């Protein structure tokens, strides 16, 4: 081998509809839709779940 | 024979919290306002914000820069936070420059007559060496609703400078929104209530304005619904 | 290739006509060289030499 030449990529992936999530109690499930934040459950006060 | 509401006292409890009161509302209509203008304000609402940075020593977003402790990372997520008022043109190159030991904060800032920064007390990074010295170019666009870096980059229109940081655009200054009906004892009436909405944002859009703009917006839409060709 | 400002109006005028061909005449390909250095690293412009 006369020589060698390494290239490391970074890649920035976000959480998408299809990836596994789970909990620390046993717990798992596929995120399935991200919904707009006005569709989402809110308490008296305005903060959504 | 009908009611209408008219738009009473508009308490201010501080500069991003704000009570906005509806006194003359038919029975019924409460809610369905209420929740209407919950969802056109958070769904709607036309903000600016940072598209993308150039800084001078680093090349891609995971360098380092002597001198400072944050990542650059974290110096593109404190970006991220930075309320501002554009008034005339549509992009804004914002530059700050600063040298020496000390926390660089949004004030300092080149002051600009179109653009007004809400909170220069924002920080935005910490020195520690007295000739470290920072300059960077800030490029601020208007939009709607969200947008990632990475769809953009589709359309990526001579993204060719290496320099180039893009952040992803959240387009929308509303933070929190609430409201309540309760009942309205009006002097002649039995049973009429007034609708309250509390409203918490990043403090820039006014309360009126988002108010004014978002009634426009379903009025318009409303409208179009009205006439049915049939034909 | 800092402060020259002939080269700051190169590039502004470039990227204000970015639907145009320039045809862009120097005396030496040394300068030609530094001037394709400057327009890649500081506004990515495609030049061939």
């Amino acid at each position: 081998v006369l020589k060698i030449v390494k290239v490391y990529l970074a890649v920035k992936r976000r959480i998408q509809p299809g990836d596994k999530m789970a909990g620390r109690h046993g717990n798992k499930g596929v995120i399935s839709k991200i919904n707009p934040i006005e569709d989402m459950p809110y308490d008296e006060n305005g903060t959504p779940v | 024979e009908f009611l209408k509401p008219r738009l009473v006292d508009i308490e201010q409890v501080s500069s991003t919290h704000a009570k906005v009161t509806l006194e003359p509302l038919e029975r019924g209509f409460g809610h369905t306002l209420g929740n209407a203008l919950r969802r056109i304000l958070l769904s709607s609402m036309p903000g600016c914000a940072v598209t993308e940075v150039e800084i001078d020593g680093v090349l891609h977003e995971y360098s380092t820069k002597e001198g400072v402790q944050e990542d650059i990372l974290e110096i593109l997520l404190n970006l991220k936070g930075l309320a501002v008022r554009v008034q005339g043109k549509d992009e804004v190159i914002l530059t700050l420059n600063k040298s020496g030991i000390g926390p660089v904060t949004a004030a300092d800032i080149t002051h600009d007559g179109d653009v007004e920064i809400v909170k220069p007390q924002h920080v935005i990074c910490h020195l520690t060496d007295e000739n470290a010295s920072i300059s960077m170019r800030i490029k601020v666009q208007r939009g709607r609703g969200y947008v990632p870096a990475s769809t953009r980059i589709h359309s990526e229109e001579d993204e060719r400078p290496i320099g180039r940081l893009l952040v992803d655009a959240c387009y929308s200054p509303v933070e929190r929104i609430a409201y309540n009906v309760e009942a309205a004892r009006v002097e002649q009436r039995t049973d009429l209530d007034k609708l309250v909405i509390e409203m918490e944002t990043n403090g820039t859009i006014d309360p009126e304005e988002a108010i004014r703009r978002a009634a426009t917006i379903l009025a318009e839409q409303l409208e179009a619904f009205v006439d049915l060709r049939d034909v | 290739w800092n402060f020259d400002p002939r080269v700051e109006w190169l590039m502004g005028y470039l990227t204000s006509h970015r639907s145009q061909k320039v045809l862009v005449i120097c005396a030496k390909a040394a300068t030609a060289l530094q001037l394709e250095q400057v327009l890649r690293e500081r506004e990515g412009i495609r030049a061939a030499v």
